[PDB]
């Protein structure tokens, strides 16, 4: 587990920038 | 509290260091440069520093021990610092490394942080080698109505050293990266560590509440033999005229005690409109001699990261002892989960300490008690990302009209980053954006222009979209 896998995972799918 | 203000400089560093003296340097630079200086120091500043910096206040400058800044850094919230060759030369390499997160300086080292055993030579000319003749020890001086050793208990930066003695640690390193699928107490070195506080706590050596103070006032009034503590702590036990020593801590199972060792730096607001101002202030001022020295007068820094009064301050003898102690330890991670750690050790030895739980139920909840404050560090700030927007608008109205030839992709704002016009076909890239931290800033955003001069849209919604995937893919 490296250290941005525990952070909540942020939208990049359609419906983003 | 002052506020954020262009054209001053407002510092935050924590109460046990030495704040008037720091104030001093900033009073000189006022002198110098008509440029006034603000040094407060606040509770919890390190807890309260991304949420205020977040919205856009804040200090212009941060000053806390190397490990909280990661964190920082990962959630956009500090400026990249650019000190020249020449002067970074100046300061060791190690601190350097300290302050170094994901490829960029994110502060300025100022101190080099060890605990080290201080024994009043009156009641203890030999101050123990080892942690197993504590015991002993103590019941010698309770005949004479005193006690061995007194230190804070509620902290556990300063029952780690003992804690990772025999095998203690935060996070695994590894193929260049750490891994924090488990914290590092796990382990029968750990455990047999913190069995041993438990124990001289168990046969009244020493009293579970014990905090930072009454270990201070009890030491500094001769009635306890040790305490265990950091420079920061020296001026008031010479006010106390206590004949101490500082020396090498004690051993446990003939293995040093290996304090987690703190490179006490200073960090730069993102959202400062003083950057330039602040990098001057640190540079020229406060990391020179004369600067350090000012402080130090205030309240003792330890060792310091500038070589030249490192080598002035190692003749004292207490500041030897600091950096045998320092390369006894380990340097602090300095990666966001620190804070999750720190908080799961807080828990497992107070718990374990006053009886809450048994030391292998204590040390099991470290695992998931880390684990729970994981989405905290998710802290966002929208500053950035507004000031991209105004530029990049501005930007779009001033660049003169596109003088290539064929079909062509206009100049958008896409809501995260700026694109330029862009020729058909074109796969365009940029860095992603440090907005948010589960982003990688070193990965790569794409925008495909189309065969025709238009912006890809994404088929779910057939809406323009960049593509921002990579950035925090895995
Ligand atoms: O107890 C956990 C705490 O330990 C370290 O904080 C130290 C700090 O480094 C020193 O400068 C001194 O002020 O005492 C603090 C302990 O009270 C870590 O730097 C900190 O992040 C952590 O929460
Ligand atoms: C692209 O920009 C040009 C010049 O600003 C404008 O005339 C044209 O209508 C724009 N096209 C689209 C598809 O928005
Ligand atoms: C976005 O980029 C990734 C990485 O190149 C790629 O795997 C994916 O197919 C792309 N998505 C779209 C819809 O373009």
């Amino acid at each position: 587990l490296h250290k941005l896998q525990t952070y909540p995972r942020t939208n990049t799918g359609s419906g983003t920038p | 509290m002052a506020k954020i203000e262009e054209g001053k400089l407002v510092i935050w560093i924590n109460g046990d260091k030495g704040y008037n003296g720091l104030a001093e340097v900033g009073k000189k630079f006022e002198k110098d440069t008509g440029i006034k200086v603000t040094v407060e120091h606040p509770d919890k500043l390190e807890e309260k520093f991304p949420q205020v910096a977040a919205t856009g206040d804040g200090p212009d400058i941060i000053f806390w021990a190397h490990d909280r800044f990661g964190g920082y850094a990962q959630s956009g919230l500090l400026a990249e610092i650019t000190p020249d060759k020449a002067f970074q030369d100046k300061l060791y390499p190690f601190t350097w490394d300290a302050v170094r997160y994901n490829g960029k300086l994110i502060a300025y080292p100022i101190a080099v942080e060890a605990l080290s055993l201080i024994y009043n030579k009156d009641l203890l000319p030999n101050p123990p080698k080892t942690w197993e003749e504590i015991p002993a020890l103590d019941k010698e001086l309770k005949a004479k109505g005193k006690s061995a050793l007194m230190f804070n208990l509620q902290e556990p930066y300063f029952t780690w050293p003992l804690i990772a003695a025999d095998g203690g640690y935060a996070f695994k390193y590894e193929n260049g990266k750490y891994d924090i699928k488990d914290v590092g107490v796990d382990n029968a070195g750990a455990k047999a560590g913190l069995t041993f506080l438990v124990d001289l706590i168990k046969n009244k050596h020493m009293n579970a509440d014990t905090d930072y103070s009454i270990a201070e006032a009890a030491f500094n009034k001769g009635e306890t033999a040790m305490t265990i503590n950091g420079p920061w702590a020296w001026s008031n036990i010479d006010t106390s005229k206590v004949n101490y020593g500082v020396t090498v801590l004690p051993t446990f199972k003939g293995q040093p005690s290996k304090p987690f060792v703190g490179v006490l730096s200073a960090g730069i607001n993102a959202a400062s409109p003083n950057k330039e101002l602040a990098k001057e202030f640190l540079e020229n001022y406060l990391l020179t001699d004369e600067g350090l020295e000012a402080v130090n007068k205030d309240k003792p820094l330890g060792a310091v990261a500038l070589k030249s009064y490192e080598e002035e301050l190692a003749k004292d003898p207490r500041i030897a002892a600091t950096m045998e102690n320092a390369q006894k330890g380990e340097i602090m991670p300095n990666i966001p989960q620190m804070s999750a750690f720190w908080y799961a050790v807080r828990t497992a030895v107070i718990n374990a300490a006053s009886g809450r739980q048994t030391v292998d139920e204590a040390l099991k909840d470290a695992q998931t008690n880390a684990a729970a404050e994981f989405p905290f560090l998710y802290v966002v700030g929208r500053k950035k990302m507004m000031d991209a927007q105004y530029k990049c608008y501005d930007r779009m109205q001033q660049l003169p009209a596109y003088q290539g030839e064929g079909p062509y992709c206009n100049r958008t704002w896409d809501g995260w980053l700026c694109w330029d016009d862009t020729p058909a076909g074109v796969l365009s890239y940029q860095f992603c954006p440090d907005y948010f931290p589960d982003f990688d800033p070193s990965e790569k955003v794409t925008k495909y222009c189309d065969e025709k001069g238009v912006w890809f849209k994404h088929p779910e919604n057939n809406r323009t979209w960049s593509n921002y995937t990579m950035c925090n893919a895995f």
